């Protein structure tokens, strides 16, 4: 049944014995954030709210408010696939707000909220399903998480067939039985590499749902005594790990990328949408696409794009439009990797894309071509652009940008793009093993 | 006299217990048994079955602090005999 | 008809087995169970053994003495049982034990 | 009136009667592992199932043909039931089961 | 059985199957999969599956990669363990490509066409595979391994240990989802085994094949051990072949049977066997698909490196085992277990069909030993050699159109392009062979 | 007791067996088996088994091997192990070739010509035999070796440690599979111990001989623990026999006794025993069957290793136990358990029936230590020894007529081509106990 009151809330806390309260939430960096509330504090929190620090979702850069309130969402409340000795566990999140009643705008799953706002002023509402790939590493001895490899298998192979088969069963187990209704889970390109595809669904609580995968995943295999990476580059020589974004407008329950009255069945405001997407996701890339490690992923040779095009035929572009037409029709994104905020990164594609309809954006031809077996005149003839190729080249677009700074709120923009600096400022001082392996005989 | 088969939650046996104590009835016959709440746990149902001789004045007594200490099934049997064996007790003083 | 369950201490079971046999008693099943001269140990309630026979009122006495003897060297409960059926031949009552 | 029926199966055969107790939609059920010459050349190389389910009478007949249909590809002991209360509704007696 | 959706959706409530797989292969005949959680099961038999044909046909070419799997009821099958999370079972279909044709890449579907001509002259195949791999122990960290489990040869009562209960395991695992096993033995090489199913319609048994490869290796992998399929894991014993016996059927009675006949095989038999020993030489490609395929095709062991049919000597590329009757069989001896089996019985049938449309004469057995004649003596027999390596089977089958066209052009082409890749990696290894051969010599 | 093929068929279903083991030899002794699910079995009664001949007669020569197996219902007996998939249980048969001919080349068939051999002189033959073996440990990798499991002498009460009971156990599994046993006790050797058998039917007794090879071995295994029915795994302590007790009877009656005699012994058993030591060297390549055969028939042990018979003497080749009545018997001493006991006992019964036709007198006993003795000593008594090694034995029973007649030709060649080949292998090889003596020396 559907949790709607706090008294639905409060009757299957009693009910199912459940002792422990998460709440979830991220950081401006897409940092999966919580903390732990006893059952016997639950009817509290939900009269007066719950008061935390703000400087765990805006870090401890700056003197700013930090006393904020949580109220809390009940129809969020969820319960965690592990029944410990102790008792049942469940997740729940909700709105914060500052000191005066207002809400903080610095909290990401605000900022979706907003774009969704946006979209409900032009009627419309936004589907996501995510494709979330990872790997299946061992623990080491100490129990520390490793790159070693738990099979060798391919593409959609029958694999793992040891001890590992059953954990990834139960991965899978778990989070179908907490409800997340996933359509299909397969072997990805590289070997221990695994995608579990999301059902379809409104984005707010696609979003809420993407933060939960990430951490019962990682206690399933921690407990079973394996590790869950979403590094998007953990291996060198062999495919990354994405978040293919697949997306759709709805106009009250209608599908408004379908028309069954053009040559393609795509509705003209389709193409509008993915003309906004092609126009700013330079400006965003930071986001979607937000350590350093993230460009290891976005180099040629593997399911990783790398130039921006749209297509529906070939397989690898930067925006792909699958065949299915009529309710099911939707664009997929694909170059996000699973490190990034979803909250920012969907809120975004969706403005963009609203920006695109409601500015005509042309989005140009189709590449149907291999773009990598390209000369660079060829991609200049076809004017055919590049993302970023680090994240301090992807930070510097994002700077510039006032569609990105409106979309995310000042708070959220400069927030974002200090800390993004911190990193690659520590990053590129480093001397690597690799410069010893090359200069050091060398030089 | 009285055979009764009570199957609580593991987690509340010795709260049974206490209460049991409380209206005197001590003897008893712990086991382990097993009997959609649990199935989004199958990733990551099992029972305690406590069967006591009460005596028909213990009888409701003995009901109601199974009641009283499981909550937070009972089963009636008619006993016809019992023996102590140490003793060769038979009947009520057996119990 | 009965229903005989028996609580004896554990390392009777097979002497009690043996007296039970000697009467043509086979049909039994065993449980492990357990139901403040004990207390001294903790450091260092106590385990029993279940035994359930279903006998024939002809029975009943060669039964119990059977438990008895290789119980001695616990408590036997003897229960009102009214119905008694053999799964395989739709057996009823004295023709199911 | 209604009754406690105890039937012991070889342990391959539980899930067949399982389903054999789901025909009739019998689910309300208490499963025991139990030890309970055939097997003589085997000891240099037995365990059942306990299940006890609560019926009301009507259902007497058809729960003993449904464990016997999932059983046979053991024994039934049906035993008298006084009363049976549930903790969370309080119900007693055919209710309650 | 099987029948409907009704009756499987049915069967996964009352049997509290939780997950369903599907089962398919790509061009080069490795196993592929996805998990179907069964809440979308119903869903699944009413729209189908939408997933990437890149899975089947792989990733080089630009070409329609959204494809359509519309599940078969009839192929769904419970598989023999059974998870605390609830039970487990695969399913088959057929591919479709978006415009709603089938897909001619699938190589199930290569293996109907061939059903389907057959029947066009009222012919249909049964096949009775026997299989044969090794059972390898696991390292210190649960890999694989070629470390024995034991040392004993041909047809022995072997292992007596541990694995023991393993081989045990396997062959009621398999028996006991309605495989129906007629017998296994211990095979001529130590910790080498091997199981005889019985006879069935060639795609019953062609997707049994790919179910007991995977169910075969993950009941080992969960005792401690490692069932390996390769053809010629350890040099120096025997390898593992994929022998593969044959009967056409017409009107109910076996067409190779005639009662009247000396030997009571019938014509069609003999025109069967010559049109197998026309074309074999250009799809041993197929049925021996890896370069170690070829290390187990060297002459000394079980292994038929030469062409020619026989019933007496059992060595033979073709034998004819004794049986006659409704059980008349022809044993076609070289393949190994790293083929594709839908391509591979195609091909054995289409041949065959091949040779009674135009009634192509097997010549003459051979009962002798090839390998004791000489090089001029088989050639006085004009008894030729299989490929000697994958390259030189990839030559072969390169120039083919018997194989391009009943394989169709898209299978034929992405098969050779990617076998043609896999040898141009191998042929410039420096192995530590050549190091013990030649580092102190030069 | 097990008498048509449906008392097999109900305690199949009774029982729960769900495997049947086929069991068998090869020419040389190794024992052989394939699986057969219980569900086969009713299909296997009524058309019997085709199987490979191979896996008794070998690959070497190109020769009939399509052969069939009809499955001897009283042979069913339940292997003394019970895993949860179920019971298992083996069978025996007779091989036949495609023609409906017996297979002359099973050495079963080969027992059963010897046994139709003396029925026409009115006799059947009894055999006892006494079983020695070793029990090793297992290594880190469960691999058996020779390292002792105790430091125990001849019937002492040893070991009394985790092998105590795994000893009991292999005596509780043969008893209560229905072999019977007379009695067990430690042998002379550290962890070597002894099995007799009670005195039965030869054919029925060499079944048994088969069966408790690998019931023994397999029980063992799975213990931690290895059996070993090596000759001699040991130098410097006893080697281990299979002595081998045997009488003939007519109309019920034991024709080895005479109480009228002053031995209590019959004429016709002084013939018997006349035959056996005119033939013995002829065949021990048979009763002593590989190169380690030799390093037990060495002086110094409990092998006899020189031609003589006793009644006192427990040193002699043929000693006659005190026992008179209905257990008078002849034991042999010289067999070791690696022999393969169809050929052993058929070779011995029919050595035996020739002296009793030709009333071959077996000349006087030998009542001293011929040990003891100097060569001029033993050469005017006549005492002639056995073959020294496995080639001299090859040699004697390549020339010999009467066993080649006794085994049948196909037999006979394949077994001294093979056991040629075993010595040829052996003969070559540079042992580390040369290095040792002559490496620094020379």
């Amino acid at each position: 049944k559907k949790c709607t009151t706090k008294e639905d809330v409060l009757e299957a806390v009693k009910e199912r014995d459940v002792k422990f309260i998460r709440t979830q939430f991220t950081d401006t960096l897409g940092i999966i954030k919580s903390w732990a509330i006893p059952a016997e504090q639950l009817e509290e929190a939900f009269e007066n709210g719950v008061m935390f620090d703000g400087s765990s979702i805006q870090g401890f850069t700056r003197i700013e408010e930090s006393d904020m309130k949580l109220a809390l969402d009940p129809s969020t409340f969820r319960i965690l696939p592990w029944r410990p000795a102790t008792g049942a566990v469940a997740r729940i999140l909700g709105d914060v707000y500052l000191p005066d009643g207002n809400p903080f705008k610095g909290d990401p799953r605000y900022v979706l909220k907003t774009a969704i706002k946006e979209a409900e002023k032009m009627g419309f509402s936004m589907n996501v399903g995510p494709e979330l790939e990872f790997f299946l590493f061992k623990l080491d001895a100490n129990g520390n998480p490793t790159t070693e490899l738990t099979d060798q298998g391919g593409y959609f192979d029958f694999a793992p067939l040891d001890r590992a088969q059953d954990v990834r069963r139960d991965i899978d187990y778990a989070l179908e039985h907490m409800g997340f209704q996933i359509e299909a889970s397969h072997h990805e390109v590289a070997p221990s590499q695994h995608e579990i595809d999301f059902r379809f669904g409104d984005v707010l609580c696609t979003a809420d749902n993407v933060v939960t995968f990430k951490y019962v995943v990682k206690s399933i295999a921690y407990h079973k005594g394996y590790y869950a990476s979403f590094m998007p580059k953990p291996l060198f020589g062999v495919n990354g790990s994405g978040m293919h974004s697949n997306q759709s407008l709805f106009k009250d329950g209608k599908n408004v990328f379908y028309d069954p009255d053009t040559p393609t069945k795509l509705s003209q405001d389709a193409m509008y949408y993915i003309g906004g997407l092609l126009k700013h996701i330079r400006e965003f890339t930071a986001v979607t696409n937000p350590v350093v490690n993230s460009y290891k992923r976005l180099v040629p040779g593997y399911e990783a794009p790398v130039y921006i095009s749209w297509s529906a035929q070939n397989r690898s572009s930067l925006i792909r439009i699958p065949a299915t037409r009529g309710n099911g029709t939707r664009i997929e994104l694909r170059c996000p990797d699973p490190a990034c905020n979803p909250y920012l990164a969907f809120a975004l594609m969706l403005r963009a894309g609203l920006e695109g309809i409601k500015n005509k954006i042309d989005p140009g031809e189709p590449t149907n071509v291999n773009i990598f077996h390209l000369s660079d005149k060829e991609r200049e003839e076809r004017g055919i652009r590049s993302l970023p190729a680090d994240l301090k080249e992807a930070i510097d677009e994002m700077k510039g940008s006032k569609f990105v700074k409106e979309a995310l709120g000042e708070h959220v923009f400069s927030h974002y793009l200090c800390a993004k600096e911190m990193e690659w400022d520590e990053y590129k001082a480093v001397v690597h093993p690799w410069e010893l392996s090359r200069y050091l005989s060398m030089l | 006299m009285k055979y009764v088969i009570a199957m609580i939650r593991p987690e509340r046996l010795d709260a049974v217990k206490r209460e049991l104590q409380k209206i005197e009835v001590s003897r008893l016959t712990v086991s382990s048994v097993s009997g959609g709440y649990m199935e989004i746990y199958r990733a990551m149902l099992e029972k305690i079955k406590i069967e006591i001789a009460v005596n028909d004045e213990f009888l409701e007594p003995t009901i109601e602090a199974i009641k009283t200490g499981a909550k937070g099934k009972i089963f009636v049997l008619p006993l016809e005999n019992v023996i102590r064996i140490r003793t060769n007790e038979t009947g009520p003083e057996a119990i």
